[PDB]
């Protein structure tokens, strides 16, 4: 989930807009 | 874009922005 990929780690704007409705 | 670690309550405000009238889903659940 996005824990794991924005907080553990580091999200590009590209990854964080997978999370939009 | 800002290249950090996004946490907590700062990854929600950060899908508002981003999302915009799109909306979002928080799911944490691991
Ligand atoms: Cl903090
Ligand atoms: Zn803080």
């Amino acid at each position: 989930g996005i824990v794991e990929q924005c907080c553990t780690s580091i999200c590009s704007l590209y990854q964080l807009e997978n999370y939009c409705n | 874009f800002v290249n950090q670690h996004l946490c907590g309550s700062h990854l929600v405000e950060a899908l508002y922005l981003v999302c915009g009238e799109r909306g979002f889903f928080y799911t944490p659940k691991t």
